[PDB]
């Protein structure tokens, strides 16, 4: 279970993907279904603290983090309260670049 | 109103009225006038219970007279002439007709109608369909269909209208149906089927579509019979579009992450040829697989023509809708019995929650099919109530028998019989852990072997295995004997194997062996020098032994359909499997292959064979062993003369003629392969010719021999049998077939430039393959 | 019906018995229909169908077995023999596979199919809900617990192999469904441990600590509190 040998062949790992214009569409203060249709199905969803919906990314190599981008979002009583993460800004200049 | 009190259902035969009351939607003490009458009558009409049941109100004891529905206890079949008894039996029992099963007349009627329609669908119309009913015991009944088929249904005349664009002769040549003829008498090639008719219809319409005529408006078809409803005639009229030119097809829509520039790059359409229907289909396939390679299985393209006559061009605007980026929610696996689950999970991509792309999905298809553990596998996509972005991708498996014994015999032309043994095993009833026994034996050789391996030692997976061998060679045989001696090779080895990419995968292996080379009574100088240089002699004989530190390096890839039916693609690879340095006899030998296939016709095709390699070594030993020499000339070399018959035929004791050959391997194959279309499309018969190029050299010229020169000129150089890039002209036929019981060898050889020092063999035959 | 000889019911029963003892089946099965036609009002149909089902289990197929048994279920749903039927149903979908070539004393049974044990669970559930005092139910309970254990082991193995590939995201939902619908199973500690590994690999400190509190409240004692999880073998 040790001593990985020099195999220059690995599977292509993905973390997650999200479309930047949806980030541009992110307005605070609407319900779960509203943001659902705005974005789509989150890849994961807990239950005990189920306002944490975030996506990710990784072009990993043998399991090591290579790139990443995150945007957690919070909710109360079925409405958007806030969101934060590292992907919003880069999505912003990406949107400005292609538009 | 009346209340139910122990309904006295009478007139029953074997209805066990207890289960009747259980089947009754009402029980004792239930108030009833008319509500349940229809419900009960339809309930008993269902499940084939009865046919006439009456209910009345009479002091709680209602006389429910019932007549048992007939039940076919025993069924019989006859009239099966075109089809066998088993076929008709299964296709009838597919619609009920089991033991008893509460036979109904309406079931009879629907069944007979369906079968009649099935038969008339083929080329059978004047058919006598007369089933017979025999009343067996109280409930049992028998039926037997009687089918008296007509003579046949033959298509006499084929004719068309609007045939001003192409000659009916050429078009009828193009269409894949026959008419009356002498060579068509075989296999009833003039019969008719609706399905095959339609197939030829779309074929020819597409043919016209490629011919530049737009939309090829088919007007109508008609079939007309003859006397006795025996012979038929077909007439279809159509309307062509005329010649045109397409050079400005355009695309539109949204791309999201997709680059429109890449879209323009992939657009392979030009004004040349003015059109191609299948090119258009192919570009649609390319764009669609791209549109979903990003993870959009439901992005849809819309086509629409924009006509413009005079200039005779109709523009095509292709409007794409992307939407609803899709991931995968869960993977289910079917056909998992007798095997593990991760084992098939080892190979595919898209572990979960991944952008659904067919791009790597077909790669997974290929990856699992080359495993060969199942004949059929299907990949199934289904969403759930939580529809968006998540869909199940459960896949299919078809478990196939693999654990058996490899007891297979064959026959070879020279030695004779040969046998093979050992349990065939690749899967210890679960994960792969492929290990098996394989051995062969003949009057000239024997070799036992056990294999053991895991294809995946690591997460990506490395194939590690042990493998043993005990092969011994006994060239001494009957009159058709090559140089007589023995070979003693045995031992084990370890094989490691890693892929470097999806299409490239190498494998190495290091081990050590031992050999005891042995000689006989006086042998040519090529033996005396060898034995006196390393070996030891006793009397008129002698032998030698040595260590065999060997290394092996290899790589390969396949690109053809093959499966005993070669198709587009070829084999690529390189190998080096000899005793490498670290011990005596510092040697190196390469390997190559090319199996180019050209399926440019329906039956005729050609394959190009490719090989390059030098067996020469280096180091302390500057020579080449006799036993490491090539067996130039013969089947595996050129399929030409008898095996191992290239090079100088040396005189010796008794003045025989045995050659050596060189250590140069290079070959060029070109044969016109094709099946026989007389019988059917069975994967059973081929046919070709034999025309090969083979080069082999040693470098050393041979001039001194056993008091006699076997060459025309005293100064005959033995480096090459002829001029540079040596070869002998020869070409013959090759009757191929595929499988009487499997393996074969059959071919007719005709040489050219018959030298006074070479021997030929026009025909050769082998059975049960070799090795 | 090669001979269609007239005999008594017990003689036919004994002939069928020895045919099972002698692994003779075609005559054994084919005498059933002729005796039933000769003896319609007889209980021998039930024994005939059950023994044919047993033989088919001893054979590769079960389709005609199930055909006959639910046929009977439609025939006399009050003859208490149905307890065996559903039971052998669970048996026929169990596929014990009694063969010498594949003894494999291990035989985890963890490979048959999800459909088989789903149907087993539902069949034995109907059995117990309708026959809590059945002729035998401890075997039923053992069967359900063994099958659910096999299911959990299957999914846990899937997760750990994903970990061999580091498929953290998939294993997340794997664990969530394990705890969601696969309660009181032995394969929980490693599930939450690999869960912690995933979150820490995904840089989720607060939720990793929340799961730490969850596990310690549930499993205060476990070697993996101080042992970062590793794959076996």
């Amino acid at each position: 279970r040790v001593s990985l040998f020099p195999s220059y062949k690995l599977k292509i790992i993905q973390g997650n993907e999200l479309e930047p214009r949806a980030v541009a569409a992110l307005r605070p203060g609407m319900t779960k279904d509203q943001v659902l249709l705005l974005l789509g199905s989150p890849i994961l969803r807990d239950a005990f603290h189920t306002d944490r919906w975030d996506y990710t990314f990784n072009t990993s190599r043998n399991g090591i983090i290579k790139e990443r981008s995150n945007l957690t979002v919070y909710f109360e009583n079925g409405v958007l309260v806030r969101t934060e993460g590292d992907a919003l800004q880069n999505a912003a200049e990406a949107l400005r670049a292609k538009q | 109103d009346f209340t139910i009190q122990d309904i006295r259902v009478e007139g029953l035969q074997r209805t066990e009225p207890s289960t009747v009351f259980n089947y009754l939607p009402v029980k004792v003490g239930d108030t009833y006038n008319d509500t349940h009458g229809s419900a009960i009558i339809k309930s008993l009409y269902a499940t084939g219970f009865f046919d006439d049941v009456r209910v009345e109100t009479a002091d709680g004891q209602l006389l429910l007279t019932v007549i048992e529905r007939p039940t076919i206890g025993s069924l019989n079949i006859t009239g099966a002439k075109m089809l066998q008894n088993d076929a008709i039996k299964k296709n009838l029992e597919s619609f009920g007709l089991a033991q008893s099963q509460y036979f109904n007349q309406a079931t009879l009627n629907q069944a007979v109608a369906g079968l009649k329609e099935e038969y008339l669908g083929r080329g059978k119309l004047n058919i006598q369909i007369t089933p017979k009913v025999t009343k067996l015991a109280r409930n049992r009944v028998d039926i037997d269909i009687t089918i008296d088929e007509g003579k046949s249904a033959k298509i006499t005349d084929i004719e068309f209208e609007g045939n001003q664009v192409y000659s009916d002769r050429k078009l009828m040549r193009q269409m894949s149906l026959t008419e009356g003829g002498i060579w068509t008498w075989l296999t009833r090639s003039d019969r008719f089927d609706r399905q095959k008719f339609a197939q030829d219809m779309e074929k020819v319409t597409d043919f016209y579509q490629n011919n530049g005529y737009f939309d090829f408006r088919i007007l109508d078809t008609d079939i007309q019979t003859n006397e006795d409803k025996t012979r038929q005639t077909i007439k279809i009229t159509v309307h062509e579009g005329g010649r045109f030119r397409w050079g400005k097809v355009s695309i539109e829509g949204d791309t999201n992450e997709v680059p429109k520039a890449e879209l323009e790059k992939l657009l392979t359409m030009k004004p040349g040829k003015w059109y191609e229907r299948q090119q258009m289909t192919a570009v649609l396939g390319e764009i669609q697989n791209r549109m979903g390679s990003a993870g959009y299985a439901y992005s849809e393209i819309s086509v629409q023509p924009l006509p413009n006559a005079g200039t005779k061009t109709v523009d095509f605007v292709l409007h794409i809708e992307p939407g609803r980026k899709i991931y995968v929610n869960e993977i289910h696996i079917t056909g998992n019995n007798k095997t593990r689950d991760e084992v098939v999970r080892r190979e595919l991509r898209q572990m979960e929650s991944a952008p659904y792309d067919t791009s790597k999905l077909q790669r997974s298809k290929e990856r699992v099919e080359l495993l060969g553990y199942f004949d059929n596998v299907q990949f199934d996509a289904v969403p759930l109530a939580g529809t968006p972005d998540k869909v199940d991708l459960n896949m299919s498996l078809t478990e196939r028998s693999t654990g058996s014994l490899d007891l297979s015999a064959g026959w070879v032309q020279d030695t004779g019989l040969v046998m093979s043994a050992g349990v065939s095993q690749d899967n210890l009833f679960g994960t792969g852990k492929s290990a098996a026994l394989r051995a062969s034996r003949s009057k000239t050789t024997l070799n036992g072997s056990l294999s053991f391996t895991d294809p995946y030692f690591t997460a990506d997976g490395v194939s590690l295995g042990y493998d043993i061998y005990g092969k011994a060679f006994d060239p001494r045989k009957a009159s058709t004997s090559v140089k007589q001696y023995k070979t003693t090779t045995a031992g084990g080895g370890v094989r490691m194997g890693i892929p470097v990419t999806e299409y490239d995968r190498v494998n190495f292996g290091l081990a050590a062996e031992h050999l005891t080379v042995n000689t006989y009574n006086k042998a040519p100088k090529r033996y005396a020098d060898f034995i006196r240089k390393y070996g030891k002699t006793d009397g008129a004989d002698g032998s030698f032994k040595g260590l065999l530190y060997k290394g092996t390096v290899g790589w390969g890839r396949n690109k053809t359909d093959s499966a005993s039916w070669p198709t587009r693609g070829y084999l690529t690879g390189v190998n080096a499997e000899i005793a490498l340095p670290g011990s005596k006899l510092q040697y190196y030998s390469a390997t190559h292959n090319q199996t180019w296939f050209f399926p440019l016709s329906k039956t005729f095709t050609l394959m190009l064979g490719g090989e390059v390699g030098i067996a020469g070594g280096y180091g302390r030993t500057k020579e080449i062993p006799f036993f490491e020499n090539f067996y130039g000339g013969g089947l595996g070399s050129v399929r030409g003369y008898e095996s191992g018959t290239l090079g100088p035929k040396v005189y010796d004791e008794y003045g025989e003629k045995i050659s050596y050959g060189g250590n140069k391997k290079a070959n060029v194959s070109a044969e016109l392969l094709f099946p026989m279309p007389g019988a059917k499309d069975a994967r059973t018969v081929r046919l070709s010719l034999f025309a090969d190029a083979g080069s082999v050299w040693d470098g050393r010229t041979y001039t001194a021999a056993e008091n006699g020169n076997n060459k025309s000129v005293y100064s005959e150089n033995a480096h090459k049998s002829t001029f540079t890039n040596e070869l002998r002209y020869s070409a013959g036929g090759a009757v191929t077939w595929l499988s009487p019981l499997g393996p074969m060898k059959f071919s007719y050889a005709y040489p050219l430039k018959k030298k006074p020092e070479d021997e030929i063999q026009r025909f050769q035959f082998q059975l049960g393959t070799t090795f | 019906a090669q001979i269609t000889q007239d005999w008594s019911v017990e003689k036919l029963y004994a002939e069928a018995q020895d045919e099972l003892n002698s692994s003779n089946y075609t005559r054994a099965v084919k005498l059933y229909e002729i005796l039933e036609s000769r003896f319609p009002t007889s209980r021998h149909a039930r024994q005939s169908q059950l023994d044919t089902a047993y033989a088919y289990y001893k054979d590769d197929e079960k389709d005609k077995a199930l055909a006959a048994i639910e046929r009977f279920r439609r025939l006399h749903p009050q003859h208490p023999n149905m307890d065996y039927a559903l039971y052998l149903r669970g048996l026929v979908l169990f596929n014990e596979d009694q063969s010498f070539l594949n003894k494999l004393a291990s035989q985890d049974w963890s490979d048959r199919d999800p459909k088989a044990n789903r149907e087993a669970y539902q069949a034995f559930a109907e059995l117990v809900q309708r026959f809590p005092n059945s002729k035998y139910a401890a075997d039923a309970t053992a069967r359900m617990v063994k099958l659910v254990d096999a299911l959990g082991g299957n999914e846990m193995s899937v997760a750990r192999y994903y970990m061999k590939r580091g498929a953290y995201i998939a294993a997340a939902n794997r664990a969530k469904k394990i705890i969601g619908s696969y309660q009181n199973t032995r394969y929980v500690e490693e599930s939450l441990a690999i869960l912690e590994l995933a979150y820490k690999k995904l840089d989720k400190p607060q939720l990793a600590a929340d799961t730490r509190r969850v596990l310690e409240t549930n499993f205060p004692k476990s070697p993996f509190l101080t042992h970062a999880w590793q794959p076996d073998d």
